[PDB]
DNA sequence: CACGTACGCGCTGTCCCCCGCGTTTTAACCGCCAAGGGGATTACTCCCTAGTCTCCAGGCACGTGTCAGATATATACATCC
């Protein structure tokens, strides 16, 4: 479910939702396919996701 | 000779913010010079913004970027808000 | 009853920073402006407001220069301003550069 | 624990001590106190954020995501720090 | 059916003249075309800046027991507000004076 | 111009912190994918909107008469010596 919601947030870009509870909130959505591969691998690759 | 100034508009703005406070002639000339200086700075910055982007027209976007460049910090973001709402009302009307 | 050296200077500092009158007399400034102007060309007429605007420009420039000079003198562990403080301030501003 | 973040935040310490010493050697400084480097880092951060904020404003007037060199030239030009060698 | 000649400043809810700003932009040699919303936006920005300085100058006149704004009140309002101080830091105000400020080294002993 | 005293400057001590040097690490730099998006041009099409023109009307500026609040006297009641 976490992988699915991260894929939905990246593919339909949701910077406000991708920030969410992060204090810094420094999310880079350049190289969309790289972030999609990271979401397909593990959600813990993203910052403030564990 | 009808000498152009911003006298009555600054006076009614003063009556809006302070209904019981007057103003002197030297302060009025200083306010007129301030309004002319700020208008000249923003118009020159917007003309430069139109020139760098190969645009022959000046719209609200050039004036908005000129306010964001010249006015520093939080003064810019409230000024940008105040102008942006006015354009919305004027569109609703004309 | 004599006063300590320094409290009178502090009284003039607190007095002249409150009032906004011109601290230079009108006629010597007009004579100085006319003498400075007459070498560029002869036969120059001057409006009164032009000499007044030159006067307040000189006031603001010199007061800002003495603030920078006082900061230079305080930085050099002194309370007395010196011409070396003046030439140091103008350079950091770029006038002597 | 191999956990660490992807985004690095200590890049202001990436302007190292010998870099600031080389800058002062170009400036003609013989002796450097130990408290100089943090002040220099703060001054560099303030100057960089001013120039970069103006360059980002110049970029988003053009509806772009890429900060070109000409935007940096214009941002330096508005503050009175005009730079040659990139305008053309 | 020319309905009562409704002005642009009253349409925009502003007090500063929109049409006069439009005329000064057209004759000011900035661009040969000027959009419709640009004088509205510029008049609103000028009105906001004038209102901010006039409010602070009225407060400065109120703290000095005055009902009439003099250039000293404008100077105090500009210099005591740091955003206006770095907006008009390269600006001289005539008959304005300076802020009352004494360096702490020059203060006496106690 | 006279007096007087505070402070700028010179000298000395002292300690501390920065510089010079040697050694070890480490990341900058250069050269590599791997695909994909951003953006600068060239050409084309379309349409909305701002310039231009004519006409008119009311906003702004100037001038003037009045008007309500603030200031300065005119006369009457209460009071001290």
């Amino acid at each position: 479910d976490v992988q699915t919601e991260y894929y939905k947030n990246i593919l339909t870009k949701n910077y406000s939702a991708l920030t969410a509870g992060a204090k810094g909130g420094h999310f880079s959505l350049l190289n969309i396919m790289n972030e999609l591969k990271k979401a397909s691998n593990h959600p813990y690759l993203f910052d403030n996701a564990e | 000779t009808r000498k152009e100034s911003y006298a009555i508009y600054v006076y009614k703005v003063l009556k809006q913010v302070h209904p019981d406070t007057g103003i002197s002639c030297k302060a009025m000339s200083i306010m007129n010079s301030f309004v002319n200086d700020v208008f000249e700075r923003i118009a020159g910055e917007a003309s430069r913004l139109a020139h760098y982007n190969k645009r022959s027209t000046i719209t609200s976007r050039e004036i908005q970027t000129a306010v964001r460049l010249l006015l520093p910090g939080e003064l810019a973001k409230h000024a940008v808000s105040e102008g942006t709402k006015a354009v919305t009302k004027y569109t609703s009307a004309k | 009853h004599r006063y300590r050296p320094g409290t009178v200077a502090l009284r003039e500092i607190r007095r002249y920073q409150k009032s906004t009158e011109l601290l230079i007399r009108k006629l010597p400034f007009q004579r100085l402006v006319r003498e400075i102007a007459q070498d560029f060309k002869t036969d120059l007429r001057f409006q009164s407001s032009a000499v007044m605007a030159l006067q307040e420009a000189s006031e603001a420039y010199l007061v800002a220069l003495f603030e920078d000079t006082n900061l230079c003198a305080i930085h050099a562990k002194r309370v007395t301003i010196m011409p070396k403080d003046i030439q140091l301030a103008r350079r950091i501003r770029g006038e002597r550069a | 624990a191999k956990r660490h973040r992807k985004v690095l935040r200590d890049n202001i310490q990436g302007i190292t001590k010998p870099a600031i010493r080389r800058l002062a050697r170009r400036g003609g400084v013989k002796r450097i106190s130990g408290l100089i480097y943090e002040e220099t880092r703060g001054v560099l951060k303030v100057f960089l954020e001013n120039v970069i904020r103006d360059a980002v404003t110049y970029t988003e007037h053009a509806k772009r995501k890429t900060v070109t060199a000409m935007d940096v030239v214009y941002a330096l030009k508005r503050q009175g720090r005009t730079l040659y060698g990139f305008g053309g | 059916t020319r309905a009562k000649a409704k002005t642009r400043s009253s349409r925009a809810g502003l007090q500063f003249p929109v049409g006069r700003v439009h005329r000064l932009l057209r004759k000011g040699n900035y661009a040969e075309r000027v959009g419709a919303g640009a004088p509205v936006y510029l008049a609103a920005v000028l009105e906001y800046l004038t209102a901010e300085i006039l409010e602070l100058a009225g407060n400065a006149a109120r703290d000095n027991k005055k009902t009439r704004i003099i250039p000293r009140h404008l100077q105090l309002a500009v210099r005591n507000d740091e955003e206006l101080n770095k907006l008009l830091g390269r600006v001289t105000i005539a008959q304005g004076g300076v802020l009352p400020n004494i360096q702490s080294v020059l203060l006496p002993k106690k």
